[PDB]
């Protein structure tokens, strides 16, 4: 293309032609700007485009052409400035300081070209942070002494300044080493007092508004790290919360000055100046933006101007500087109106509605609440505000995650973005109800008349108030408690009777049963009341109700939970205990429920079971309630013990499946009380297991791997599943261990492993890996035969079926290394049986679980290698540690070396460092026996930590070749002499990080510690 | 939104599915109530369906007699067809579409209303 | 024509090709194909003020795909900035991203969008999430892959470039629709590619 041009450096470059194909990729569109896009990148990336920046920056035409030249400037300074030979250097230094001061001496470049010359004084940026003060000693007194001669030059030294205050103790931390960031935090110390001198002069006697704001921008950079002297013994603090609190261009950026100095770090004089900049900011806003009576809330939703950005700037501010000084506000009576003045203009935020604007005011809201909750004698100052915030947090309640329904009066996804709202929400509300009980009772009982007798009723009115009440259980003592569930509940009957149809039905039965399924206490005293609840919501469960229905599950469930007891034991005035009842009619009851839901009707069974503690009883009751699935069960193994084609019946595998997927049910609540019927089917289970395998095995031979997507196979593969996790869910919970290894895990693994071994990978269920983990985790130290043949049914398999990339087979990765991790931890003499061939693929697939950037693999193989040195170590001096450290130490060394720089790990960065911190102490701890090295490659009698430094000074030194010998040798040195402390070890490497970046690194940074 | 003049005779919630040819693969088009139209001037039925929130069309085409459901090796919820002439992203073009419910009775339902809608175009 | 650029940042793997993508044609890529400096992509909203252009610069978050890095953001008129819940590590970069972002674009509005909520163990915690707030960006929890929120950004920023805090998403017009060799054989291709995500709930 005629675009490709200037990608040819033997020819002189056309500036022209650099101008077309620029405008083409900003202004441009389509292929010609995709192609434009990729000549650029390819420009940009040659290594001696930088010689071709002067002439850029004088010749062309186009700013985006000259921004384009100086990010490749920022490039050259950043990654290789001190490989330039020394004239390039001042020659780029002397043309960027140029390339500025003409820009800014010429009043309409300076006015148009913003972006060029913001990108310029990053760039100069960039070299002070490579040549000053050391190279440039007189930058500083220069900047200020230019500043005086021109508006222009002067307001642009305030964005340099900025910007150098920011890269130097606001983004240092992960671009320089410790070293090199005290250096440049000291000199800008050093010589603050001056740049302080230039920014009040300005501030004080400057009329130029747009000179202010950058003067003020630079100001929020130095509050970061001045000393407080500056700010409260000059004058600033007065500039700030008068003068420019006026004008609204420079109104924003001194609120966010005054929101860091409330910030700064017994001076009564130091007090009355926090306390008078605070007045003085408030008494501004209610003179020159709106008074506290102002509503906000509309303001915000008109969204005129800045209106939105000042509001969260101002509630910022108003939180941030109460939080840490309204004491300084509450004992001086002449304080008081002020205290509470702001404090009203937050109850005014308060009500604006936006989300996360609500949540910075809330966050504010629980720290004094929660303040008044424990410090004597402060609450009632706050009553009104107080009072205030009750109607604001009760009116504005999201939807407590239990509530089903939405919209429409529907069901649909779950609102995962307001759980931790509500939660915050709940938190504040039961505070204020701990303040003062009566307000909050009055102003609750007081808007439920209005729904009934009212003008307030709406959804969303009977809603956000429904919450409430249920949230704030807990609050009440027992006895006032009482009273109040009693009349919300008359008051909830009164407008279901009257409010009919499909839509305020499920409204109103949504309410009700979040409130009484938010009181168990009430519940547990009122027995037969709670008896009135239990069948209602068996009603429910009848509900064409979309919502309704599933609401009433959950509830039933979230009932049983708390009040278990009262369904075990016998009731007065009851034939039975209330478990017998509901297992008796459960048919009935459960008829019309979807399986999920019957499910979960049986887990809640299970919960009530397992209260009973006679063993006798409990077992008589788990046979009740399984009575169903289990004569279907017998029925179902009597028809498909005959014809295993019956098994392809679609309508056998749903319920099979459904039939174990109950027992699941019935397991998770039950644990190891569930043993009894467990036992009653184990045997046939794992023979179905075997001949649904054999069915999916047939399958996929007769039709191909395709037959895996189809919903027969996926439907057997669900049988297979769900028996493994019945087996994974009990063994977790189980407490007689001998039963679990002399009955149920002989049978299993002759069930399991070869069906997982033999299958194609395809077929493989990541399942199996996941109930091998658990039973070794339980049991393992009591089968090591078994936790062999389990590593030698799924170990080579399964790493052929992950160690070609890092995607397929996910779910299979991480199951994989939680089964090795646990056997690793539990039963390692297994690893000790493999031979050397074997345990060769062990370290290995450790090592590729490193290279994951998949979390959820990363951090097992990180353990794992960290669990196995152990492991090695606690063998002490005998052969297979010898030879472990001889096969593996330094390939484990280098490995994580690698995953440690190249900068595709960075999330593991921490336990990288323990696993390299552990590996290095190994050798000067001489905690290795055996030479590391050959008996040729080094003198005889070379200690290991001799060799372990030329070991790693050769890796370094051929895998980053640009470092000099003497960063890598003062690295090597003290990581070696930091192996016993990981905080300054860690600083090491990431000083070493910093350093493979650039060239020319100080080798002296490395004795920072 | 030219809805005005026509008659929702059905309405169920679905995903819809193109497939990519060269890549080998089934893509969303887009996840909503997709409404059987019947045109109250020339008695015409045709797929019209939105995705949720932001209202698009991802389908907008006759109910052709000439086409055939026909299922998804996969699905027991889903239909796979032919279409020759949609225009939910501009000019007509041709598709290979799968649409998939939540339930098997929703695809059921949906195949004899669609039908249906077949014999009233004629 | 009524036209924004926006630019979308974060770090590599937190979702912005497959977000742009799931509202450029409503498929979702499962596959990680790293984005090679920028990809530009034009995407309309009609709204009751009428329809609204943006031009989506999706720019590369590795750092070895750079590309122009913050040449990309000059002009931009608004910008998504994204990270991934799961990933501790791209919230901590989010101050990184927007430093670069802000130097170049000083007064525009801002979305901060934390991707992938839809995965059960998410590692950045609502509670934590709270840079926007000095910042003056809007934040929402989003999922490309269950589409939760995955409109918001998009009518917020159009609110805000608007003028108008009542904008909405509206209905486009649905035009009246027209009324075997290559056929047979790419249906039959078509029945035997299995659906993706058979256990989703549509
Ligand atoms: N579970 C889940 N995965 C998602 C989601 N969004 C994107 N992904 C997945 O994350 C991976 C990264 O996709 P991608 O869009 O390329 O991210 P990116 O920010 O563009 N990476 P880069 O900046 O290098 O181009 C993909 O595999 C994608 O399927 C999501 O919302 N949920
Ligand atoms: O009669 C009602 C009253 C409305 N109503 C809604 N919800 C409720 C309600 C809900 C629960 C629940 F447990 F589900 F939270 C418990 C209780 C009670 F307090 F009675 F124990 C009542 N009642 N409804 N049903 C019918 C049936 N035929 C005609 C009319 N209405
Ligand atoms: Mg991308």
């Amino acid at each position: 293309g005629s675009m490709e041009g200037i990608l040819d450096f033997s020819n002189d470059l056309d500036i022209a032609l650099l101008d077309q194909v620029v405008s083409t990729f900003y202004q441009g569109s389509g292929v010609q700007q995709k192609q434009a896009q990729e000549i650029l990148t390819k420009f940009q990336d040659n290594p001696d485009a930088w010689q071709k920046a002067d002439q850029i920056l004088q010749f062309s035409t186009n700013p985006q052409s000259k921004f384009i030249a100086l990010s490749i400037l920022d490039k050259l300074i950043t990654r290789k400035w001190k490989l330039l030979p020394n004239d390039h250097r001042i020659g780029i230094r002397n043309f960027v300081v140029g390339m500025i001061i003409s820009m800014c001496q010429d009043d309409e470049v300076f006015k148009t070209q913003k972006n060029l010359i913001n990108k310029s004084d990053l760039t100069l940026v960039q070299i002070l942070k490579q040549e000053w003060p050391q190279n440039w000693p007189e930058f500083i007194p220069e900047l200020i002494g230019s500043s005086s001669s021109s508006v222009n030059v002067c307001e642009n030294n305030m964005i340099v300044l900025k910007l150098l205050s920011e890269e130097v103790f606001d983004f240092s931390a992960e671009q320089m080493t410790q070293a090199k960031a005290l250096h440049l935090k000291n000199s800008m110390s050093k010589e603050f007092e001056q740049i302080f001198k230039l920014c009040f002069q300005v501030l004080e006697q400057g009329s130029s508004s747009s000179l202010i704001v950058a003067t003020l921008e630079s100001l929020l950079r130095y509050l970061h790290w001045i000393p407080y002297r500056y700010i409260y013994e000059t004058n600033i603090l007065e500039l700030l919360s008068t003068k420019f609190m006026t004008s609204p261009d420079t109104r924003a950026i001194t609120l966010k000055c005054l929101t860091e100095v409330s910030n700064l770090k017994d001076n009564d004089l130091i007090k009355r100046q926090t306390v008078l900049f605070f007045q003085n900011t408030l008494q501004q806003i209610a003179t020159s933006v709106m008074p506290v009576t102002a509503d906000l809330k509309a303001t915000y939703a008109n969204a005129n101007g800045n209106d939105q950005s000042f509001l969260q700037d101002l509630a910022m501010f108003l939180t941030t500087y109460l939080a840490r000084n309204r004491a300084l506000l509450e004992s001086d009576e002449s304080l008081r109106e002020l205290l509470l003045n702001a404090h009203q203009y937050l109850i005014q935020l308060s009500k604006i509605e936006e989300r996360e604007l609500f949540k910075t005011t809330l966050d504010y809201w629980h720290n004094l609440v929660a303040d008044l909750f424990y410090e004597p004698l402060k609450k009632h100052i706050y009553e009104e505000i107080c009072s205030q915030l009750r109607l604001v947090i009760i009116e504005n309640m999201v939807r407590p995650v239990e509530n089903d329904e939405g919209e429409i009066v529907r069901e649909f996804v779950k609102e995962s973005d307001t759980i931790q709202l509500y939660k915050s929400e709940r938190e504040v509300l039961v505070y204020l109800t701990h303040l003062n009980v009566i307000d909050t009772e009055e102003i609750m009982i007081s808007k439920l008349a209005r729904q009934i007798d009212g003008s307030e009723w709406s959804w969303h009115n009977i809603n956000t108030l429904s919450w409430a009440i249920g949230s704030i259980s807990g609050t009440m003592s027992e006895d006032t408690e009482k009273r109040f569930v009693v009349t919300v509940i008359k008051d909830l009957l009164g407008l279901c009777e009257q409010k009919r149809g499909k839509d305020n039905k499920a409204v109103v039965a949504s309410d009700i049963m979040y409130v009484v399924g938010q009181y168990p206490r009430f519940l547990k005293a009122h027995w037969n009341f709670l008896r009135t609840v239990i069948l209602k919501l068996f009603e429910f469960m009848h509900e064409t109700h979309e919502g309704v229905q599933d609401m009433a599950c959950d509830t039933f469930i979230k009932i049983v939970q708390k009040c278990k007891y009262h369904f075990v034991i016998q009731q007065p005035r009851e034939s039975e205990p209330f478990i017998q009842t509901i297992i008796r009619d459960i048919q009935k009851t459960t008829a019309d429920l979807q399986p999920q839901q019957v499910h979960t009707f049986y887990k809640a069974c299970g919960i009530i079971i397992s209260e009973e503690r006679s063993v006798a009883e409990r077992n008589r009751l788990l046979s009740d309630l399984m009575q169903l699935p289990n004569m279907a069960w017998d029925t179902i193994v009597e028809q498909s013990t005959a014809n295993p084609t019956l098994l392809l019946d679609s309508e056998t595998v749903k319920i099979i499946a459904n039939i174990i997927k109950t027992n699941v049910a019935v397991c998770t609540s039950m644990g190891a009380d569930f043993y009894p019927q467990l036992g009653h089917i184990y045997y046939n289970m794992l023979q179905l297991y075997r001949a649904v395998s054999s069915m999916i095995s047939a399958q996929v031979a007769a039709e191909g791997l395709i037959a895996t997507k189809t919903p027969k196979v996926r439907g057997l593969r669900t049988i297979k599943k769900e028996i493994l996790k019945l087996v994974e869910t009990y063994i977790s919970k189980a407490r007689n261990l001998d039963d679990v290894v002399k009955v149920l895990v002989e049978p299993l693994l002759n069930a399991v492993l070869e069906d997982y071994m033999n299958n194609v990978p395809d077929a493989r269920d990541a399942e199996v890996l996941n109930c091998m983990t658990t039973v070794v985790e339980k049991v393992g130290h009591m089968i090591p035969q078994g936790v062999i043949l389990i590593l030698q049914s799924v170990f080579e398999c399964t790493l052929d079926m992950i160690n070609k990339d890092f995607t397929e087979y996910p779910e299979h990765r991480v199951e994989f290394y939680k089964l090795l991790k646990v056997i690793n931890e539990k039963s390692f003499a297994a690893f000790l049986e493999l031979p050397p061939a074997a345990f060769k693929l062990f370290v290995d697939a450790i090592c590729w679980a490193f290279k994951h950037n998949n979390r959820d693999v990363e951090v097992n193989g990180l353990q794992i290698a960290l669990d196995l040195v152990k492991n090695i170590e606690r063998m002490g001096n005998v052969p297979f540690a010898n030879e472990f450290h001889k096969n593996y130490f330094f390939i484990f060394v280098s490995e994580t070396f690698f995953v440690l720089t190249d900068s595709d790990h960075k999330s593991g960065f921490s336990k990288q460092a323990l696993l390299l911190m552990k590996l290095i102490s190994l050798v000067y701890d001489n905690k290795i026996s055996v030479p590391l090295y050959q008996e040729a490659e080094v003198p005889q009698g070379t200690s290991n930590q001799v060799y372990l430094s030329q070991y790693l000074a050769n890796m370094l030194s051929n895998a980053f070749p640009h470092l000099t010998s003497e960063q890598i040798a003062s690295f090597l040195s003290a990581l070696t002499k930091q192996c016993k402390d990981l905080v300054v070890f860690k600083g090491t490497l990431r000083d070493f990080l910093v350093q493979i970046k650039e060239v020319g690194g100080d080798p002296t940074d490395y004795l920072f510690a | 939104t030219m809805e005005e003049d026509e008659e929702v005779l059905y309405k169920v919630r679905a995903k819809l599915f193109r497939f990519d040819a060269d890549a080998k693969e089934w893509k969303e088009r887009g996840t909503g109530d997709c409404k059987f139209l019947k045109n109250k001037k020339t008695n015409k039925v045709r797929i019209l369906m939105r995705r949720d929130k932001t209202l698009k069309i991802c389908a907008n085409h006759i109910i052709a007699p000439e086409y055939t459901l026909k299922p998804n090796v996969g699905s027991d919820r889903s239909w796979v067809y032919a279409c020759t002439a949609d225009i939910a992203e501009g000019e007509a073009e041709a598709f290979t579409f799968a649409i998939r419910f939540g339930s098997k009775e929703n695809a059921d339902k949906f195949k004899e209303e669609f039908e249906k809608a077949q014999e009233i175009n004629k | 024509q009524v036209q924004f650029k926006l630019v979308l940042v974060g770090d590599g793997g937190t979702g912005k090709t497959t977000f742009v993508k799931r509202h450029l044609t409503g498929e979702f890529e499962k596959k990680y194909v790293a984005t090679l400096g920028v990809e530009v992509h034009p995407l309309v909203f009609h709204t009751n003020r009428g329809p609204i252009k943006f031009n989506v610069w999706d720019t590369a978050g590795q750092e070895k795909f750079g590309g122009l890095r913050d040449g990309y953001y000059i002009q931009a008129q608004c910008a998504i900035i994204m990270f991934d819940v799961t990933s501790r590590v791209t919230y901590k970069n989010v101050p990184n991203w927007h430093r670069d972002l802000v130097r170049v674009c000083e007064n525009i509005p801002i979305v901060l969008c934390g991707n992938k909520v839809d995965i059960k163990d998410r590692k950045v915690k609502a509670k934590s999430i709270v840079f926007h707030r000095k910042k003056n960006l809007q934040y929402y929890d989003i999922s490309a892959k269950s589409n939760y929120n995955f409109e918001k950004p998009f009518l917020w920023l159009a609110r805000k470039l608007i003028g108008d805090p009542n904008l909405e998403f509206v209905a486009m017009p649905a035009l009246a629709p027209p009324e075997a060799a290559q056929y047979e054989h790419d249906l039959e291709v078509a029945q035997t590619t299995a659906l993706p995500d058979e256990d989703d709930d549509l």
